[PDB]
């Protein structure tokens, strides 16, 4: 199994396949498109790479935070969600606050982070 | 029972986007030591085995007519074809008044002499070449009736600029890929009329082999369809939109040639030579193309009792092209790097009028269907933006054993109380070919990182 | 806050903007010089990554290390230095004496992996 | 020390020297030329931290795993490959055998991965 | 009057001047004068700034 | 027309589509485009300022 592989399938069932979906990433005229090409697939994943470290979710599938979830952008309960629609839709009416979820998770983690400073430097 | 955000890496959503794309060739172009005016070398080669996956519920909307894909095919061949003639020789000193006569004892009826005159090694002297150059290549510029002076028909426009004579015209096949962080959407819905929603799409990086034949009318090698006759066309009320028709079966095509002598070396200044045709040896006869009968006949009857079902209760007839110059009304093609342009009236000279007419006769195979045609060599093709190429003649005679795929037709404007729609053969750009092999396909950039709720929550 | 956002503060007010700062690194005549851009911005974010992982810090805003503070390239108490002056001054301050800071960096951490290796192949 | 500084010396001290040479794996018609070689540096260097990325030793330059060191692979002491030889010709032993050694830590950290996912639910 | 289209080489074009219809007249540039009057001694005193 | 004062006329022979042929064409430069060939007193073997 390969690329998108639960792209219709239900939310539960994404999360216990999570595995196998991020593996591709590096693997004249036809020169310089291939160059472009190459040097974009570079800027793409530096930068899903970068933005998955700042809010300390280095190298992990599945990254739990310390923010609350405001209702007012979705105000769905768990259950419907979670066994009731496909990634798309839901990206669809978080894509117009993923903005504000990024600036609160960067916000977090630069506390958390303090935080833990002043607790080493503590003793 | 409070939530808390959880970021996801793997999530599989997409975005309707553009991108550069690759040019994935084979192995076997690879070894050849003459290089195409497509790329062997330039292009990464392939994985021979093509990993291909199926979504297992999704539906997706596609279209065609609106597509990037085509544009991007389209701008690659132009640069292709106007790349390929940079190291090439200019044929600038072909501009000459010349002093055509008929073509030796027994006129050939197609060529005339053209002898010029042209320099030499010292910019000074001149010297008396003679040639062959065919009618449509040659223009008589007059004052009056004075027949015995002609020029060369690209020394009024642009270009005159000669084709490497060791490159092929030959059309490898070349695959598209999408770079890393995309994918491919791809339909194999058998009844797909060209806009709408699929349910059997599948997410490809490498396309399948595309061939990159030119042709106006009347499509040449390339993908057949999956099950029937399939109609793809824009609106179909309005008359201007060229529909296209996607064949089931293919029908054998033959296009032969008497002989010429073969390159006849032209020197027109330091190292540059250009090959005309010299003398002709054997009889002359004329270049045509060959179909068979009932295959074309069964064929196009299929196309009537499928083309009925937009137009119900109307009959469907045809006839020629509807005028214009001989590049455009003409169904134009190269083979073994000659350009034939054919006139094809025989073959779209018939009607449906919605009674099937079965054939059971296998002693009846001797019927074909002949198609007299005619030969140039200077080439404007793209209506432009064409850079006019002198294809070098090719010595022995040439056999183009070919396969066919497809029609490009067009409806001619109705008139009140009618039941007997026509419809005609037209060329015109040529993204037609290419959107007719690459409707199956859409590119599209995935995003792998989501956000959502759940009851997990970090220690502190 | 912005790219600069603070730039005049002190210590203990730029420490909190560093996550809204660090997340800028990244995002024909005329269509080379785009592409040698692009280039150099990502061979300088991944400089500053090589520099980042070499100690032993990756993925870390702040980071606590074990090289103990020569008195020769400050000479100043903590009070006033956090609360009274910039980076801008800090940084023209320390900009000769830093080639020193970071190999000490790098052999303080080659030799906290070789005991943290020992230590692990007692057991 | 510098740069192949311990080339030909002996396993002790090439453990002493793996920081420094990391330091050297980043630092018209040549244009294009010059494009194609800093394009495939930064790409060779971004495979190779990905590879490291995949079987969890990202940052370390030292990391131990749990795969079971077969012993028909080396067949030799421990004391005589680390007191006796020098890394190349340790290179030219083990380069017939690369592939199973990369896929049984690839493996291995699968098998971690998805202990750490379902010990993460399971609370 | 026009771009005149002499034809020179193998299908190069140059764009000349044709005729002139109408009379001849100069090319002439316009200025408002006061504005350009107080302007320019608007620029005197503040040049009285760095020579006394 | 006679009272031009600013441009002169320069009709030449030029080369055609075909290059064995020329032909008389004319147009109208303007006078600092135009310096006087010297070979002689007279003042018609005018030329192109960028010739040289
Ligand atoms: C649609 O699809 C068909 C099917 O492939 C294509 O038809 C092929 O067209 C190519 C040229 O476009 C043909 O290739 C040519 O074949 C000639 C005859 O080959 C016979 O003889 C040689 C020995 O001389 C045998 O090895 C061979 O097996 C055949 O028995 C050759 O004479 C040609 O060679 C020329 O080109 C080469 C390369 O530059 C030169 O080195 C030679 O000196 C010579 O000048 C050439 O190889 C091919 O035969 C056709 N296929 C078939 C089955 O006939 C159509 O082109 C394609 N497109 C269109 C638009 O119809
Ligand atoms: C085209 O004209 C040329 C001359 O203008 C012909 O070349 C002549 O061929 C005869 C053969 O009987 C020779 O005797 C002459 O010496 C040739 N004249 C030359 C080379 O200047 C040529 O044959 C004509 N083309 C054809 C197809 O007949
Ligand atoms: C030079 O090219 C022009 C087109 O740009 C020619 O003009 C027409 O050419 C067609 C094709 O032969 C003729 O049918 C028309 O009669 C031409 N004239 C017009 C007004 O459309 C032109 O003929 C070419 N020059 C020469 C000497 O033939
Ligand atoms: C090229 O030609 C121009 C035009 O005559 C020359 O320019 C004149 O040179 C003479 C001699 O030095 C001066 O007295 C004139 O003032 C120049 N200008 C004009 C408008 O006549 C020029 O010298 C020539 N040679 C070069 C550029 O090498
Ligand atoms: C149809 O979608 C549902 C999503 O709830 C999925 O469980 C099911 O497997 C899909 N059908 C097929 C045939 O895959
Ligand atoms: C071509 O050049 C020759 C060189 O001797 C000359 O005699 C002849 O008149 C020219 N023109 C034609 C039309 O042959
Ligand atoms: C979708 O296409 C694949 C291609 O092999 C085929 O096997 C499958 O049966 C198709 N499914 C439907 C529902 O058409
Ligand atoms: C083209 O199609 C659209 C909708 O498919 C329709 O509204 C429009 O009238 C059509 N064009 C013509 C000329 O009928
Ligand atoms: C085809 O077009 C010609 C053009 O005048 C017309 O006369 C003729 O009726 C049309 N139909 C047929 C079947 O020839
Ligand atoms: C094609 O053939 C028909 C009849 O054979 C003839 O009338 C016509 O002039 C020919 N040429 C074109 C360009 O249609
Ligand atoms: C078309 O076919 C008919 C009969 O098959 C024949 O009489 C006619 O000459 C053909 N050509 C045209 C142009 O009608
Ligand atoms: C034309 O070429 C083909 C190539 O297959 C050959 O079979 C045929 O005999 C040739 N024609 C003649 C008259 O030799
Ligand atoms: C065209 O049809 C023939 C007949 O089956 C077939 O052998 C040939 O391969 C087809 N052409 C191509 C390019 O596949
Ligand atoms: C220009 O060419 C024509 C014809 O070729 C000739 O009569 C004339 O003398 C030439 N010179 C001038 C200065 O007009």
């Amino acid at each position: 199994l390969g690329f998108l592989g639960a792209a219709g399938s239900t939310m539960g069932a994404a999360s216990m396949t999570l595995t196998v979906q991020a593996r591709n990433l590096l693997s004249t005229v036809w020169g310089i498109k291939q160059l472009q090409a190459r040097v974009l697939a570079v800027e793409r994943y530096l930068r899903d790479q970068q933005l998955l470290g700042i809010w300390g979710c280095s190298g992990k599938l599945i990254c739990c935070t310390n923010v609350p979830w405001n209702s007012s952008w979705s105000n769905r309960n768990l259950s419907e969600i979670w066994d009731n629609m496909t990634w798309l839709q839901w990206d669809k009416e978080i894509s117009n606050y993923t903005q504000i979820i990024y600036g609160l998770l960067e916000e977090s983690q630069n506390q958390q982070e303090k935080n833990e400073q002043d607790l080493l430097a503590l003793d | 029972e409070n939530l808390w955000v959880t970021v996801y890496y793997g999530v599989p959503v997409w975005k309707e986007a553009k991108t550069t794309l690759f040019c994935a060739s084979d192995a076997r172009a690879y070894e050849k030591e003459v290089h195409n005016v497509w790329a062997t070398h330039a292009c990464v080669p392939t994985d021979p085995s093509p990993q291909e996956l199926v979504l297992g519920n999704v539906t997706e909307n596609f279209n065609m007519w609106k597509n990037d894909m085509v544009d991007q095919m389209h701008e690659d061949i132009i640069s292709l074809w106007d790349q390929s003639l940079k190291p090439c020789v200019k044929l600038t000193p072909l501009c000459v008044t010349l002093i055509c006569s008929d073509a030796g004892s027994g006129g050939v009826e197609e060529m005339k002499n053209c002898s010029f005159n042209t320099t030499t090694e010292i910019r000074d002297k001149e010297k008396k070449e003679y040639a062959l150059f065919y009618k449509p290549d040659i223009v008589p510029l007059s004052e009056t009736n004075n027949t015995s002076e002609y020029r060369l028909i690209n020394c009024n426009t642009s270009a005159c600029t000669q084709a490497c004579p060791k490159v092929t015209f030959e059309p490898i096949p070349i695959h598209y890929c999408a770079p890393a962080g995309y994918a491919i959407l791809k339909c194999n819905d058998e009844t797909f009329n060209g806009t709408g929603p699929c349910s059997n799409v599948s997410t490809v990086q490498c396309t399948h082999g595309i061939r990159p034949v030119v042709s106006t009318q009347l499509l040449l090698n390339g993908s057949l369809a999956e099950k029937e006759i399939v109609i793809r066309s824009e609106n179909l009320t309005n008359n201007a939109k060229i529909i296209i028709v996607h064949l089931h079966t293919p029908v054998e095509i033959v296009c032969t040639r008497p002989n010429n002598n073969t390159r006849k070396s032209v020197r027109i200044g330091p190292g540059q030579t250009f090959y005309a045709t010299g003398d002709i040896i054997g009889d002359i006869k004329q270049a045509h193309c060959n179909i068979s009968e009932e295959k074309w006949n069964d064929t196009l009857q299929k196309v009537g009792i499928e083309l009925q079902k937009h137009f119900p209760n109307k009959t469907i007839k045809y006839n020629q092209s509807a005028g214009g110059d001989m590049e455009i009304t003409t169904h134009s093609f190269n083979c073994g790097g000659e350009f034939f342009y054919c006139n094809t009236s025989n073959l779209f000279n018939g009607t449906y009028n919605g009674t099937y007419i079965s054939t059971n006769s296998s002693a009846n195979s001797t019927s074909t269907i002949t198609l007299q045609c005619r030969i140039k060599q200077i080439i404007n093709m793209w209506q432009g933006v064409g850079r006019c190429m002198y294809a070098p003649p090719i010595a022995g005679n040439i056999t183009c054993r070919s396969n066919i795929t497809g029609l490009l037709l067009t409806r001619d404007g109705g008139t009140n109380s009618n039941e007997t729609e026509t419809f005609r053969p037209a060329g015109g750009d040529m993204r037609d070919n290419w959107r007719s092999e690459l409707y199956k396909y859409k590119v599209v950039k995935i995003e792998p990182l989501g956000v959502a709720p759940t009851r997990c929550k970090r220690r502190v």
